[PDB]
């Protein structure tokens, strides 16, 4: 299972 | 890793609608794009309008992709949606966070072994008070609705006086709530 943490995701916003 | 994207679980399908009161409300749904990777996601999310600033009547929606975002689909007519209904004050504070809160939960699978309970979720842009909800495919299946709606609440950061509810699509095309949180 493919799993993100919300911080990981902000993190790659830019 | 210096090279490849990172990839989701799932391919997503985000899908505006603006109302147009001459057609069916199915052909009011168009879809913007899918996606299968954050990087992807982002390239999507920075270039289209907060929910903030839609005009009223319109909705995003962002469903797996496979399955529509309406309740007709095979996927979801024996589901239901955990309902965030906010004010207008709200939409200043909490209507733009709260969104991109729960697409994070839907792309990053949130939910553990549930999220493939999960099939999408709407955005309601609307004069009379604003409307989030996440959608998943049975509304019988009580630990994974009971604990989407846990997480969910978790997430967005809600205090115990917030209660939200959960409402079958079969009452709602018909409302009374299944559970809350
Ligand atoms: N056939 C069909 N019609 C839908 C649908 C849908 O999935 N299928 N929806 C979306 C929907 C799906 C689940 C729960 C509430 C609303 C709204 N509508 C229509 O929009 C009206 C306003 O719904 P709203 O999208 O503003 O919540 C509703 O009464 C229906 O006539």
């Amino acid at each position: 299972r493919i799993i993100y943490d919300r911080k990981f995701l902000m993190e790659c916003r830019n | 890793e210096h090279y490849i994207k990172h990839p989701l679980q799932n391919r997503w399908a985000l899908w505006f609608f603006k109302n147009d009161k001459s057609k069916t409300w199915q052909a009011n749904l168009r879809l913007i794009s899918k996606f299968d990777t954050v990087e992807d996601f982002w390239a999507l999310y920075n270039h289209i309008q907060l929910s903030s600033n839609l005009m009223p009547g319109c909705d995003y929606s962002l469903f797996k992709d496979g399955i529509e975002p309406m309740w007709e689909d095979e996927k979801n007519k024996r589901g239901g949606r955990w309902l965030i209904t906010l004010n207008k004050q709200q939409r200043r504070s909490d209507l733009d966070r709260f969104w991109l809160e729960t697409l994070l939960c839907l792309i990053g699978e949130s939910f553990d072994d549930y999220s493939d309970d999960v099939c999408g979720a709407v955005v309601n842009v609307r004069a009379k008070g604003d409307k989030i909800a996440i959608w998943t495919t049975e509304c019988e299946n009580r630990e994974a609705v009971t604990h989407i709606g846990r997480v969910y609440k978790e997430r967005l950061g809600l205090p115990p006086k917030i209660v939200i509810g959960y409402q079958s699509h079969a009452d709602t095309a018909t409302t009374k709530n299944r559970f809350v949180v």
